[PDB]
DNA sequence: GTGCATACCGCCAAGAGAAAAGAAAACCCA
RNA sequence: GAAAAG
DNA sequence: TGGGTTTTCTTTTCTCTTGGCGGTATGCAC
């Protein structure tokens, strides 16, 4: 949660998140705006913004001056990483619901497979990114809070440390994890920008980034539902729970299955580990074992 | 203290000397002479077990190289070195001479003859054959005469433990030989170690698939139990290999059991574990803690230490049985300790690491052993060998969590081949005799097992070394209590039992408190999967407990039985077996009932028939008049309840407590049928309560009048409730809140009740957090059907406030002493000590609330677990939970002293008395001596200055630096700093009907 | 005297298992 | 994750 | 002074910390 007040190379991020020129139905969901600068940057596009400011007392500002924008922008109280409530009795300012924000937008869409109905620019705070991170995962497979309707793009802010590990391969094998595994494949996570964290005023560091979060068609398959994701994520956390193991140990720890006739079907053999996986190499571990209809033990989750 | 493989070692030859294996001892020892770097670890107590093992083996080589070895190190020989090169002349028949010389070099040394029988902690053969030794060279040498044993003569102790008094003890309703035969009876269930019980649940029909599968099992079983022992013979040479070679192999402590009652012990753990398996490290505590049960009871009988205790408990049955008389009339413990007391010394818990490596090494050794085949669709296809667990990990934040997990095709197994039976542990077990008198904090409760006197979650202490220090006769009159509570016979009531197990069986009544069974369970798809999931699993654990508690009640439904009691660190008595018991339920409340009874005489049928309107929760705020008379009202319904339960009007399920009400009911419907009401015998206790205890033992502390007013120890015609007034207080704020801009106030209507607020108001004078207010006043109103599950968080937000705001200007005496509590108990804390106080019977209390948790790690196969050192090895005192734990564990502590002086002196007026806590039970006909007594008792509590002691104790206790006295001037003045007494006179609490009522 | 095997301790990354819903304020490390 | 007793 | 952490206490049933690498010290064969 910071608010930017540079308005460097502006015009750059905006064309870039304007994407074709002809069509502005594409909605900036813009989070914290705070001061309004990065707010003006977003109106020089020409697009609609939509703002979810949560703090309250940049809020009662944020509703005056859009008469000049003559219908630009529709102001609500919320905030973007809460959504569909969890552990939740009533409605409160600083958290709505998903189906009251598509409903003030008037937004739905009811094909997933389609062309992407929405965009989302954002931040995460300085402690926090795996949190939500994780959070955005969860909502991305079995499909929750903003990726419920639709394949909506979360183009946002990212620390390095991040990037690095997120985009950890087999190649640099210290850092990589779980989090690199389900994001890599979930999404096409390329190059936007990278403008120092520190130059970002705040109301010696790792720089900040900015990352393309936009789902992927080859997500959900006939094996990988979005409903036996949990069965999924529990390979990921146990084979990097200890990660200096074949592959054949940790099956036996969490299949009952023969593990290396698994590792026959998949190709790798015997000695091969799990800090020697591609992203795409757990979800064709999981999927190996579903088309064995006969073994109907398949899993210890 | 000493390293861990100095432990280890320490632990191996221990267990070498009591598993007979000497030579193997021996060898080690031989082995680490010859290096410097372990014979350092070599300390003087190894050199003396091994010394003692070839004492008692009447050995004099060994016992020489053994000397040699201990003067070669420079090692000074020990008192027991002594005794033991004694023991062994004694048993060789050494001549005369040779014994002298050895007790001229013993008495040139140092040593002391007369300290070495009584210091040196030694068994009666070793002190037989050592005075032996003795007397063969000084004939007129003699041990001191045995004293007489001491009485206590404490004030509050003095009117019990005084012989010229006029006494009469209750005796059993059971003979001498029917209460040896019980005694028998335990006895074997004891050794036994284990019970086995049928289930209360309706029985499946015969069937191909049950049978059949019932037939596999027990061929995988048998499969298993071969390859346990296969591969416990297969360890164990490895083992004696690696002790050939001087290595800790942990073979003694797998030789002190017999191969197959260890085999046994793992297919039971194997049989007991859940389809969600338990966690690694739960496996291993449980493997070693009854492996080490299990060499307890093993060691007794081998010992002959069982027959001295059948001796001894003939004997001692001479006092309890009706139709036997003592002579001089005692308590059971004098009479324990008048007749000639068998030897019973401790028996020392192995080593905390020693514990963990035989857990892991057994259920390692399981994991590997149990094979089963993956495909049992077709038994005749040939499948290859799965585990039937297997390591999983869960992960729970940063946290990572092993857990065995057996097979789901055992688990199939399982479930399909239902088991009629149920095994349970026989310290879970209700005792069929009389429980050993508490005559120390090491000996009582069970028969055969080790009963600690202090419940802990943690396995080594503070409380018991505590519990030794202190002068002997202190704890007299808290091991009497005890002993008194758990001389309680205890009878199941069948009809109350007839009617859960009537609805149990079929369709479970959720609303009673019988619950309902998964397959009346319910059966966004992914949202309707996970409350599925959540609801049948909610239900499955608490029918299994059900299952549990109904399943030992039919066991013990024609037998009487005896719970015995423990401690908490803060005094409160517990019974030992956990699920059975009266501290339970509802239900579990109605099934039991005392075995002795007692005739009702002229003013007990109204006596029940005010605890039936207590049992009803209506009439609560009204006189005992008015109870009897709406008691006299409601008679034909009562009738109607107790010969009509399910089948009639239904009124007793419209109670607070309804089965208990039910209970209630039988008991007055066959008491109001009786001939001569007067003469009828009755079973069913009768409960005084205290209406908020712990408000009427702050206010006897301050003396406030206005909180003896209002908590009833000034005399009223009318019971006085603080709940009423602060919920009505509530309701006047909740109406003012009403018809403006506020909706919580129209939602909540009536749902503020007595109920809501009581946990509230009852806790406020121990210091409750705010947000703590909300989980407290919430469950109550999720609890409730007719309140909108919308504004949960919003009215338990609005339940907060508004009663805190009532809260203020109020119990000034008890915020003064609970301030001056709080503030004493986090300035000790926060000069890095435990909070300590002694009771005013004696019973010395530390509080175990330590941060920081030590903690080790063990190397392992499977997994490395970490076990946590709590034995005063962490050194910082937590003062959060000292600030918020001294203000009630001094009032819990208080009452479980007004309770057990109420038990002390109801004992002498042929009274049973147990209690839950605050909840006094007694017979219908002695209730309003109960009630004498408990005001005598409270009034005598409360005249000693129980403020003014304990400040003068923690003078004298923790104020005693040398230097850190210049910064703790300000506790110094802070604990000299009590509030004065108000102007309340106790004697009217005499006169208060309404204290207990 | 030197190199290798063994055991012990530190120490950060654990993927700070999603609750980043929440009215509430005091305590200990930085 | 739930239930019960004080 | 700014920021991470818990929320009155006890007891019982159901069923919630491990792993990997690297550096340092120590003991033993040639
Ligand atoms: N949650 C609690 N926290 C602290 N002490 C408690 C708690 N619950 C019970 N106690 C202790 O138990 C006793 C109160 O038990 P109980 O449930 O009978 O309440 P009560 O206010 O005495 O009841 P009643 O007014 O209905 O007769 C007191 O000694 C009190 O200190
Ligand atoms: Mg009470």
């Amino acid at each position: 949660k910071r608010y930017v007040t540079d308005r460097r190379l502006a015009e750059t991020l905006a064309q870039i998140y304007l994407g074709k020129p002809s069509r502005p139905p594409h909605l900036l969901l813009e989070c914290n705006p705070g001061p309004g600068i990065l707010t003006q940057a977003l109106l020089e596009a020409g697009a609609k913004v939509v703002a979810l400011e949560s703090d309250k007392t940049f809020i009662p500002h944020l509703e005056s001056l859009g008469k000049n924008l003559d219908g630009k922008l529709r102001v609500i109280h919320c905030d973007f990483f809460k959504l569909d409530p969890r552990s939740g009795g009533v409605i409160k300012p600083p958290a709505m619901s998903s189906r009251g924000l598509f409903k003030n937008l008037g937004i739905e869409a009811v094909p997933w497979t389609a062309d992407i109905p929405l965009k989302v620019v954002g931040m995460f705070p300085s402690r926090g990114e795996k949190r939500a991170l994780w959070k955005l995962a969860y909502d991305l497979y079995s499909c929750t809070s903003i990726y419920k309707f639709g394949r909506i793009e979360v183009n946002m802010f990212i620390g390095e440390k991040e990037f690095q590990k997120l985009m950890a391969d087999p190649g640099n094998p210290d850092l990589y994890h779980v989090l690199s595994v389900i994001w890599q494949l979930a999404c096409e996570i390329k190059v936007l920008h990278m403008e120092p964290w520190s130059s970002f005023d705040i109301y010696l560091q790792q720089k900040l980034y900015l990352i393309q979060m936009i789902p992927r068609q080859n997500l959900f398959t006939k094996n990988l539902t979005p409903m036996n994701y949990n069965i999924f994520f529990h390979l990921l956390k146990h084979c990097f729970g200890r990660r200096s193991a074949t592959v054949i140990d940790h099956l036996r720890s969490l299949t009952p299955l023969d593990a290396r006739d698994i590792l026959m079907q998949i190709g790798k053999q015997e000695d091969e580990k799990v800090v020697n996986m591609h992203p795409q190499d757990f979800k064709t571990l999981f999927e190996t074992i579903e088309r064995s209809k006969d073994c109907a033990y398949k899993w210890l989750y | 203290q000493l390293s861990g493989q100095q432990q280890r070692l320490l632990a191996f030859f221990k267990c070498c000397l009591l598993t007979d294996q000497l030579p193997l001892a021996h060898h080690l020892l031989v082995v680490h002479h010859g290096q410097r770097q372990k014979r350092k670890l070599l300390t003087l107590d190894m050199y003396n077990a091994v010394m003692l093992g070839w004492a008692r083996q009447g050995a004099f080589k060994e016992l020489v190289y053994v000397l040699f070895m201990v003067k070669d190190a420079g090692l000074t020989p020990d008192l027991l070195s002594y005794a033991a090169a004694l023991q062994c002349m004694g048993r060789q028949d050494q001549d005369a001479g040779t014994i002298e010389r050895c007790l001229e070099q013993m008495s040139q040394e140092g040593l002391k003859l007369q300290a070495l029988f009584t210091a040196v902690l030694l068994s009666e053969e070793d002190r037989a054959t050592v005075l032996k030794a003795v007397h063969k060279v000084k004939p007129t040498f003699s041990l001191p005469p045995q004293l007489p044993p001491p009485v206590n003569t404490s004030k509050l102790l003095r009117d019990v433990y005084a012989k010229d008094g006029r006494v009469s003890y209750p005796k059993l309703h059971l003979p001498l030989k029917t209460l040896q035969c019980l005694f028998e009876k335990q006895l074997h269930m004891e050794l036994a170690s284990r019970v086995c019980v049928v289930s209360v649940e309706k029985p499946t029909l015969p069937s191909k698939e049950v049978k059949h599968a019932r037939k596999t099992l027990k061929t995988l079983r048998d499969q298993w139990e071969k390859a346990l022992c296969r591969a416990l013979r297969e360890t164990k040479n490895r083992l004696e290999r690696e002790v050939y070679e001087g290595r800790f192999s942990l073979y003694p402590f797998l030789c002190l059991l017999d191969e197959r009652e260890v085999v046994r012990m793992l297919l039971q753990v194997l049989q007991a574990l859940p389809a969600q398996g338990e966690s690694f490290t739960t496996l291993a505590r449980e493997l070693s803690a009854r492996t080490f049960s299990r060499h307890v009871v093993q060691r007794q009988r081998v010992s002959g230490q069982v027959q001295a205790l059948q001796n001894h408990y003939r004997k001692y049955l001479c006092l309890l049985a009706s139709d036997a008389e003592v002579p001089e009339p005692c308590l059971p413990r004098q009479y324990w300790e008048e007749l000639g007391a068998p030897e019973a010394l401790r028996e020392q818990p192995w080593p905390l690491p020693v514990q963990m490596e035989l857990g892991k090494l057994l259920a390692e050794m399981l994991v590997q052993a149990t094979q089963m085949p993956c495909s049992l669709d077709k038994p005749h296809r040939s499948s290859r060998l799965v585990p039937v667990l297997y390591h999983v990990y869960s992960f729970r934040n940063v946290q990572q969590i092993g857990i065995l997990k057996p097979h789901p095709a055992y688990v199939q197994l399982l479930e399909k081949a239902a088991e009629p039976t149920l095994t349970f542990e026989a310290v879970d077990v209700p005792m069929l005799c009389p429980p050993l008198p508490w005559t120390s904090p090491h000996s009582g409760a069970f028969l055969l097992s080790p009963t600690k006197l202090m419940r802990t979650v943690e396995g080594a202490t503070q409380h018991q070394e505590l519990l030794e220090t202190c002068p002997p006769t202190a704890l007299h009159g808290a091991l009497d209590a005890l002993t008194q509570l758990g001389n309680c016979a205890w009878r199941v009531n069948g009809r109350v039992l007839d009617l859960v197990l009537q609805l149990f069986q079929a369709k479970g009544c959720p609303q009673l408190g019988v619950p309902a069974p998964p397959s009346e369970a319910p059966q966004e798809l992914r949202r309707e999967l996970a409350h599925c999931q959540k609801v049948a699993r909610e239900m499955h654990s608490l029918r299994a407990e059900a299952l549990y508690r109904l399943s030992l009640a039919q066991h013990l439904r024609d037998r009487v039985f005896w719970l015995p009691h423990n401690m908490d660190f803060r005094g409160r008595t517990y019974p030992c077996p956990p699920h059975f018991n009266h501290l339970g339920s509802d239900v579990a409340r109605a099934l039991l009932e005392f075995a002795q009874g007692r005739p009702l005489g002229p003013h007990g049928l109204d006596w029940l028939k005010i605890h039936l309107v207590n049992l009803t929760g209506l009439k609560k705020r009204e006189p005992l008049r008015k109870r009897l008379a709406f008691a006299e009202e409601v008679m034909d319904d009562i009738l109607d309840s107790a010969d009509q339960p399910l089948t009639g009007r239904k009124w007793w399920m419209g109670a607070e407590e309804p089965w208990q009400t039910l209970a209630c009911c039988m008991e007055v419907a066959n008491a109001v049928r009786a001939s001569d009401p007067a003469a009828y015998v009755s079973h069913l206790p009768v409960h005084q309560d205290g209406s908020c205890n712990g408000l009427q033992h702050y206010a006897a502390l301050g003396r406030d009048s206005v909180g003896a007013a209002s908590v009833n120890l000034e005399p009223s015609d009318v019971p006085q409730d603080v709940y009423s007034g602060v919920a009505a207080q509530v309701e006047v704020f909740r109406r003012q809140d009403a018809q403006r801009g506020m909706r919580v106030a129209q939602v909540l209507e009536g749902f503020i009740t007595r109920k809501v607020v009581k946990q509230t108001v009852m806790t406020v004078v121990y210091g409750v957090t705010r947000y703590g207010g909300r989980l407290q006043i919430e469950k109550r109103l999720r609890e409730l059907s007719d309140f909108p599950q919308e504004f949960v968080w919003e009215a338990s937000h609005y339940l907060v406030r508004q009663v805190f705001k009532s809260l203020q200007e109020m119990f000034s005496g008890t915020r003064a002493i609970q301030h001056w509590l709080t503030e004493s108990a986090r300035l000790i804390s926060h000069m890095g000590s435990v909070v300590e106080w002694v009771t005013p019977l004696g019973v010395p209390v530390i509080q175990p609330y330590r941060l920081d948790s030590k903690v080790k790690q063990i190397g392992g196969g499977i997994q490395s677990i970490t076990y946590t050192h709590n034995g005063d090895i962490s050194r910082k005192p937590n003062t959060r939970k000292q600030k918020n734990g001294f203000p009630p564990n001094f009032i819990h502590s208080l009452d479980s002293s007004h309770m057990m002086l109420t038990a002390l002196h109801c004992y002498r007026k042929g009274l049973t008395f147990v209690s839950v806590h605050d909840c006094y039970w007694t017979h219908a006909a002695d209730v309003s001596v109960m009630n004498q007594v408990c005001r005598e008792q409270f009034v005598r509590l409360h005249s000693e200055p129980i403020l003014q002691d304990l400040s003068r104790f923690l003078v004298k206790r923790f104020c005693s630096e040398p230097q850190k006295i210049l910064e703790a001037s300000q506790l110094k003045e802070t604990l000299q700093a009590v509030p004065k007494p108000g102007a309340f006179d106790l004697e009217q609490v005499k006169r208060s009907t309404y204290f207990f009522s």
